[PDB]
């Protein structure tokens, strides 16, 4: 364990720069919502915005920008965002799966 | 201080146990004369911890309260910094409402009650000593063998000049849930910003929402704000709780529910004080006795 910041913005970029499902798939989920189950994007996607927001609290916080403690350890945010990111690649698998029918 | 050295120093190497914080680590431990300890290490992240550490000893000089975390010692030494404190047997209050694990099932309402009191009795008398505490919270809120309730972490209290009166003006500091919502939108703080803070604990001992700030469900993540959206006008909900089954007699629960209502006004001028908090609190745990 013990997390570091500079880990943390880290984990924090690498979940924002994947949280985007291709061209192709959202033009059919505009379109072509394979069935109301996959809300499971829009819900995904709202709960990335926790995530992130979360985890820029939790950054601020420990650099000193900022002296409110958001109310977890930094170790939880990455165990959060690391999980998120698996839910976006999952959700870019189930969409291809869903959509090819 | 009235004597002042009580400076310990460097004991053995570190028995892995007990909490972690996110400036430095604590750690269980015994020391030469047989002594259960905790050992506050600040070493992780020096990001002005050391204006936290300085400040934990200053306003813990004052070390003599039932309900306040008594300090056993600090080092300063060799780029370290610990202090050192009393090892409460049965940790924090969140611990025991619907954290994790340890059988014998759940907290009595009484023994509940009996806790809140005593912390609302440290924290008064931190308002009569002008230090405001805020970081009022369950995991600051610790507990010893005898389940008697200690306030623990004063890294962030601050002192007043004017004493009980101080309308003071400073940096917004604390934890999310617990935010007085007039210090953060303002600036202002004040002792009442404790009494709000305060005010959360009440409902996280009430409904075992210990979890307060919850992202998962409705409109309902803020504790102090779902709650309040009952026993105020929505409900005055007996359904808030977990399995605190019928043990609470409806008039104490009404009791409990307002004064923790009354703690979470909007502005801090309609909040009651630690003191009356206190006297409401015992009155809620007498309300639970007469005939008609």
């Amino acid at each position: 364990d013990n997390v570091t910041s500079s880990q943390l913005l880290s984990v924090r970029h690498q979940l924002a720069e994947s949280a985007g499902l291709p061209r192709d798939q959202h033009e059919f989920v505009s379109s072509q919502a394979p069935q109301s189950l996959r809300n499971r994007y829009n819900n995904l996607y709202s709960h990335t915005q926790r995530t992130l927001d979360m985890a820029d609290m939790q950054h601020r916080y420990m650099t000193g920008a900022s002296g409110i403690n958001p109310g977890m350890l930094p170790h939880e945010n990455v165990d959060d965002m690391r999980s998120a990111i698996t839910d976006w690649s999952d959700m870019r698998e189930a969409l291809q799966h869903a959509m090819g029918i | 201080p009235l004597v002042d050295l009580e400076e310990a120093t460097n004991n053995f190497d570190h028995k892995f146990l007990i909490g972690h914080g996110v400036f430095g680590k604590v750690y269980k431990g015994v020391l030469r004369d047989g002594a259960k300890v905790a050992l506050k290490r600040r070493t992780p992240e020096s990001s002005q911890g050391i204006e936290e550490f300085e400040t934990e000893i200053e306003t813990l000089s004052f070390c003599r309260h039932p309900h306040l975390v008594s300090l056993i010692g600090f080092c300063d030494e060799r780029n370290e910094m610990i202090l050192i404190y009393k090892y409460m047997e049965n940790g924090n209050l969140k611990r025991h409402l619907y954290g994790s694990d340890l059988p014998t099932m759940s907290m009595s309402w009484e023994q509940r009650l009996e806790i809140c009191i005593g912390a609302a009795r440290g924290l008064h008398y931190l308002h009569t000593r002008a230090i405001i505490h805020r970081d009022v919270k369950s995991i600051n809120i610790l507990l010893d063998e005898n389940f008697v309730p200690k306030i623990t972490d004063f890294g962030i209290s601050k002192k007043g000049t004017e004493l009980d009166q101080t309308h003071l003006s400073t940096v917004v500091k604390g934890t999310l849930g617990y935010i007085d919502p007039e210090y953060f939108i303002k600036g202002r703080l004040t002792e009442k910003s404790d009494v709000y803070s305060f005010g959360v604990v009440l409902f996280e001992v009430l409904c075992a929402r210990s979890a307060i700030v919850q992202s998962l469900p409705r409109e309902m993540v803020n504790l102090a704000e779902w709650a309040v959206e009952s026993h105020n006008n929505g409900q005055l909900e007996q359904i808030v709780d977990p399995n605190l089954a019928d043990k609470i007699r409806p008039e104490s629960l009404r009791k409990f529910g307002d004064t923790a209502v009354k703690c979470l006004a909007l502005s801090s001028e309609d909040r009651p004080s630690m003191g009356d908090v206190l006297w409401k609190l015992e009155y809620a745990l007498r309300l639970q006795e007469s005939v008609i």
